[PDB]
C-alpha cells in the first residue's frame, strides 16, 4: 500500500522510473522495445496502483502513455513525426487476442470470477487464446464452458462486449447479463482452476466511489475493465427503459480515448 | 543534451526516496536484474530495474523496483567481501546469511556494480 497517499504525479515518476526511464537508450528509440515496457507500465497501473489509490484515472493506453512521456526526459528531444509513429504503433500493435465474457446476474450486481489454485494466481474474468480459425463469440462461448462450465451461447451477444488493450493482449469480454444465480459451476476440463465464484461487483478494488479494498482478495485484469462496465451498465439500463440492448459496446482505445488524447495533446 | 540526464537523476531519487526516505544517493544503475535465492538457485518473483544506493548513514545498498508486483527488495551490503562473481551472477551474502543471486541481464553492469561496489566499500 505504498501508493495509497502518493499523487497522480508522483505514481508517474514511478512507474516511470520503474520501466521506462532508465532503460538504455537504444530501447528508448526502439518503437517495439519501449511499447513493451510502457504496455507493462499501464497494466502495473490499472493492475496493481488504482487499486491503492481509486483517485487515480483509469485510461486506455495512448493516453497513459502520453502521461507517462511527460514524466521521462529522455523522450522529450523527439520529433512530432517521432512521437506520432509511436501512438500509430500503440493503436496497431501486432497483438495475441484474447476472448471471454463478464458474466452478470439478472440484477447486474455480482459477476462469476474465476481462480487458479496458487496463492500468486488472482480471480480473473474467464477468458482465453483464439484457437485457429475460430470467431470472437466462438471462442467467448468456449472458453466459458471450459472454465466456467456454463455454456452461454444462447445469451451471448456479439454487439455487447467491452475492447480493451492491456499488459500486450487484444481483450474482448463479452457482457452476458441474466446468468441464473444458482448456476452451478464446473471446471473438469481445466485442472488448474480451483474456485469458481459470484462476486459483488461493489466489493471489486475500484467499484465504489471510495470503498477501499480489503486485503483478503488478488484479481488478475479485473480492476481495467471496471470503468468501462460501471458505463455499460448506465448505458444499458438507459436502453432497457427506452429500447432494447443490442448496440451497448464500449472500445477503451476508441473515441473516448482518442478524445481525451486530443484534450492532453492540444 | 546533459540537461535529460541532471532531469533523469532527479526522478530517480525522488520515487526512490518516497519509498525510502534515508536514501540520500544513487551511486549506479541497471535497468534489468532478475532475482535469485538458494535453497540450487531458486527464481524469484522480484524483477525490475536495480539501483545502487548510498544511505544517510553511508550504508551502501540497493534496490529493485520490482516489475512483476509492488513488492520491491532493498538490501544492504555491509562489508565488501560480501559480494563475489560466480556463475555471471553477483553473489551477495545477506545479514540473514541467505544467499542472493543478481542477474544482470546486460553483462556489462554485471561487472561496473561489482566493480564500484568494492569501491564506494572501501574509500
Ligand atoms: N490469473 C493470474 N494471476 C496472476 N498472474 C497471472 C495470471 N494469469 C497470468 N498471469 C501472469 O501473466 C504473465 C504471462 O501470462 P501467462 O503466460 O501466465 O498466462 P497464459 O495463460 O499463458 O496466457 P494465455 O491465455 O495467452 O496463454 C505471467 O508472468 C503470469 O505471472
Amino acid at each position: 500500500m505504498s501508493f495509497t497517499n502518493a499523487t497522480f504525479s508522483q505514481v508517474l515518476d514511478d512507474l516511470s522510473a520503474r520501466f521506462i526511464l532508465n532503460l538504455p537508450a537504444e530501447e528508448q528509440s526502439s518503437v517495439e522495445r519501449l511499447c513493451f515496457q510502457i504496455e507493462q507500465a499501464h497494466w502495473f497501473y490499472e493492475d496493481f496502483i488504482r487499486a491503492q489509490n481509486d483517485q487515480l484515472p483509469s485510461l486506455g493506453l495512448r493516453v497513459f502513455s502520453a502521461k507517462l512521456f511527460a514524466h521521462c526526459p529522455l523522450l522529450w528531444k523527439w520529433s512530432k513525426v517521432h512521437e506520432e509513429a509511436f501512438d500509430d504503433f500503440l493503436r496497431y500493435k501486432t497483438r495475441i487476442p484474447v476472448r471471454g465474457a463478464i458474466m452478470l446476474d439478472m440484477s447486474m450486481q455480482q459477476c462469476v470470477l474465476v481462480k487458479g489454485w496458487k496463492a500468486s494466481s488472482g480471480w480473473g474474468f474467464p477468458k482465453g487464446k483464439i484457437d485457429k480459425d475460430e470467431s470472437d463469440v466462438d471462442c467467448a462461448i468456449r472458453e466459458v464452458y471450459e472454465e466456467t462450465g456454463f455454456d452461454c451461447s444462447s445469451r451471448i451477444n456479439p454487439n455487447e462486449f467491452i475492447d480493451m488493450t492491456i499488459r500486450g493482449q487484444n481483450v474482448r469480454l463479452y457482457i452476458i447479463p441474466g446468468i441464473s444465480l444458482d448456476t452451478r459451476f464446473e471446471s473438469r476440463t481445466r485442472k488448474e482452476i480451483s474456485k469458481i465464484e459470484w462476486h459483488n461487483l461493489m466489493d471489486l478494488p475500484t467499484f465504489k466511489k471510495n470503498k477501499p479494498q480489503t486485503m483478503k482478495n488478488k484479481f488478475y485484469m479485473v480492476i481495467p475493465f471496471l470503468a468501462p462496465l460501471k458505463k455499460w451498465i448506465k448505458k444499458r439500463n438507459i436502453a432497457n427503459n427506452t429500447t432494447k440492448e443490442k448496440n451497448i459496446s464500449v472500445d477503451v482505445d476508441a473515441d473516448a480515448s482518442s478524445q481525451l488524447l486530443s484534450l492532453l495533446k492540444s | 543534451m546533459e540537461d535529460e540526464n541532471i532531469l533523469r537523476n532527479a526522478v530517480n531519487l525522488q520515487v526512490l526516496k518516497f519509498h525510502y526516505p534515508e536514501i540520500e544517493s544513487i551511486i549506479d544503475i541497471a535497468s534489468h536484474v532478475a532475482v535469485y535465492q538458494f535453497d540450487k538457485w531458486l527464481k524469484t518473483s522480484i524483477e525490475g530495474t536495480f539501483f545502487l544506493v548510498k544511505d544517510q548513514r553511508a550504508r551502501v545498498g540497493y534496490v529493485i523496483l520490482n516489475r512483476n508486483s509492488p513488492e520491491n527488495l532493498y538490501l544492504f551490503i555491509n562489508h565488501p567481501s560480501n559480494v563475489h562473481l560466480v556463475d555471471r551472477y553477483l553473489i551477495h551474502r545477506t545479514e540473514n546469511q541467505h544467499v542472493v543471486g543478481l542477474w544482470m541481464f546486460d553483462p556489462n553492469d554485471m561487472s561496473r556494480i561489482f566493480n564500484i561496489v568494492k569501491e564506494s566499500l572501501l574509500r
